[PDB]
């Protein structure tokens, strides 16, 4: 019948975690994150099977 | 020696085909050798710089070929393998 | 049928580095289209109803050689078929003077024809240690 | 790459060939036929 608000409890134990996680999140970026991305570079060959040109 | 026990062993194998009379088409002959013939490409690509290379090389690269998928090529690998070892 | 004269000398491959661990050392056979073995005896001279099981059975003959990739007498490769490549592509021609029916049937066999050669080349194509363990398995 | 150029020229010269070779053969089995009536 009404707009209630949200839960108290909740609400207020989300806002302590989400400033525990924001603190977090700002401590890895400083350490230049703990996950990154890469493409591969190289790529292996066998000297039992070896070349140089076409 | 392990590839003179390869060779020994294809020729007895051969022998054993022509002179068993159970071989009548072409067809049939080249089903038998199938899988000899897979064995020799093994044998004689795994051995090309066979002179240009030393045995520990030739460790490293059976080491490599120990881990192949197919159950042929990593029987010859670690046969030859464990001989050199 | 009569003979022709053409060189086949059976040697391995002279430069294998671009040839996977288990594929082909031998050269191949000489092509029917470039250098034929024999005059081919031309079918429209066996398609009277009597002679109909002389087509067949010639027929049946270059089924069973195309079963396994080898061009037959009225079956053959067709014009882009370059067999020292091996990312050639695979398709057989049937002789235009067959029989319809024999036509195809031989259309159907030529299916499995070509994809056991098609299969042979993938594996000899994987063996390589660059695919992997997994495909190598296959 | 000078190589690869050649060897595709050479490829489409030989498929035109083989693709006149039969043009020609089919010319060559009707005068064939034409020619053992006249002769018969």
């Amino acid at each position: 019948d009404v707009p209630m608000s949200q839960p108290l409890k909740e609400q207020e134990v989300r806002e302590h975690q989400m400033k525990k996680e924001r603190f977090d999140r700002a401590l890895e970026s400083k350490l230049l994150g703990k996950r990154h991305i890469t493409y591969a570079n190289s790529d292996i060959s066998n000297k039992e099977l070896y070349i140089n040109e076409i | 020696i392990e590839i003179s026990e390869e060779l020994q062993n294809y020729t007895a194998f051969v022998n054993n085909l022509v002179s068993s009379g159970t071989v009548v088409s072409l067809k049939s002959l080249y089903r038998e050798i199938y899988e000899n013939i897979i064995r020799l490409r093994i044998y004689c690509r795994f051995t090309e710089h066979l002179e240009e290379l030393s045995g520990d090389t030739f460790l490293i690269e059976l080491n490599i070929f120990k881990s192949h998928g197919d159950l042929t090529i990593r029987k010859i690998a670690t046969n030859l393998f464990n001989s050199m070892i | 049928m009569e003979i022709k004269e053409v060189d086949d000398r059976a040697e391995l491959l002279r430069y294998t580095n671009n040839i996977p661990l288990l594929g082909k050392l031998v050269n191949h056979q000489p092509l029917w289209s470039t250098n034929p073995k024999l005059k081919s005896f031309s079918l429209e001279k066996i398609s009277a109803p009597d002679q109909r099981r002389v087509q067949e059975a010639l027929v049946v003959k270059d089924l069973l050689n195309v079963l396994i990739g080898l061009e037959g007498t009225y079956i053959r490769y067709f014009n882009d078929y370059e067999p020292s490549d091996p990312e050639t592509p695979i398709e057989f021609k049937i002789a235009k003077k067959m029989d319809p029916s024999f036509k195809t049937f031989s259309r159907r066999i030529v299916r499995y024809g070509k994809q056991y050669m098609i299969l042979t080349r993938a594996y000899e194509k994987w063996s390589d240690t660059s695919f992997g363990m997994v495909l190598q398995r296959f | 790459k000078s190589l690869k150029h050649e060897i595709k020229e050479l490829r489409k010269e030989k498929n035109d060939t083989l693709n006149n070779y039969d043009t020609l053969e089919e010319e060559t089995d009707d005068l064939k036929n034409r020619l053992q009536a006249l002769e018969k």
